[PDB]
């Protein structure tokens, strides 16, 4: 028979809806004054993602250090400008874009992405380079990230360039990592909340079958399972169309709350199985928020 | 040619006015 | 170092 889950499961086809790396998103190239740079290009927001700077006095949302201290000290965020472009609260962005009907009423995540995307590096009128952003969903503030790099942790170097890695840390729970490509309609086409009493499956001959091969990792709670899925997810950087994942990777997990097992897999799921012991998560999903009821499929 | 890190620039533009 | 914005 025909699959009734099609429309519902569309947001879980990560390769199609996001289409780039999750752990490290560097799915496009852009130019600044003749030089090419790799930059984020995922279409979905990444809930709970931040950057851990190894052996640092501050967090990544601290502005970049200046002059020769750039990339040694400070954080990743845009330095103070005249007028101040970053950080910008939700209210300040809506006021700043008040003359633009296409931007002023965008949802907060899309607005933060468009605001970051308005900054031209070096005022190079030919540049297509668009800074990513971090939205703090608790304080309702948009932080433009000056640094688009997400991982620098080779055993080699890790006074000199700082070492860092992407992560879903408990302190990043209200942060949302945004590429320049974050879609207007993310709420309808992208994952956010984890699915309580649901297990991802594969639709075969009129029935939702279990994922036939999973990679089992132990996890004390849902947050730790989401951290694990994130760590193993699509990455546009080899861990420490060149290295472009295009959204391919271990982006899905079925968390068994009873056996404390995070069952990680790398193919798109095509249906849901109602199972009281499970929570269905993705690398993109919020690390804590759950959708309380199993969906009613017509 | 590609570079790993973007230089810290002194000035910036705005696309906001289309 | 303070950065200005231009149109």
């Amino acid at each position: 028979m025909g699959n009734p889950w099609t429309e519902y499961m569309a947001k879980y086809d990560i390769e199609e809806v996001h289409g780039s790396g999750i752990r490290v998103d560097l799915g496009e190239d852009a130019e600044v004054a003749g030089t090419q740079y790799r930059l984020p290009s995922g279409k979905c927001p990444v809930f709970g993602k931040g950057i851990i700077i190894e052996n640092s006095k501050t967090t990544f949302l601290t502005p970049v250090a200046t002059g020769n201290q750039y990339l040694k000290d400070g954080g990743f965020a845009f330095p103070p400008t005249e007028p101040l472009m970053s950080p910008m609260t939700l209210d300040e962005m809506r006021h700043f874009y008040k003359d633009n009907k296409y931007v002023k009423n965008l949802d907060e995540l899309t607005l933060c992405s468009r605001h970051a995307g308005n900054m031209i590096p070096d005022n190079d009128k030919n540049s297509n380079y668009k800074y990513p952003a971090v939205y703090d969903d608790k304080d309702k503030k948009c932080h433009i990230l000056y640094i688009a790099a997400q991982e620098n942790n080779g055993p080699r170097y890790c006074n000199s360039m700082f070492c860092f890695r992407p992560a879903k840390d408990i302190s990043f729970q209200n942060y949302v990592y945004l590429s320049k490509n974050v879609v207007d309609n993310w709420e309808k086409v992208c994952p956010r909340k984890n699915l309580q009493n649901a297990k991802f499956g594969l639709w075969v001959d009129g029935n939702c079958e279990d994922i036939p091969h999973v990679n089992e990792f132990p996890a004390i709670d849902l947050f730790e399972c989401n951290k694990l899925v994130f760590e193993l997810s699509a990455s546009d950087q080899p861990k420490q169309d060149r290295y472009k994942s295009h959204g391919k990777g271990y982006n899905w997990g079925n968390y068994n709350t009873e056996t404390q097992k995070c069952e990680i897999f790398n193919v798109k799921p095509t249906c849901l199985i109602n199972d009281k012991s499970y929570i269905a998560t993705t690398a993109l999903s919020h690390p804590i928020e759950v959708e309380n009821n199993f969906p009613s499929v017509p | 040619v590609f570079a790993e890190f973007l230089p810290l620039f002194s000035k910036f533009g705005s696309r906001m006015h289309i």
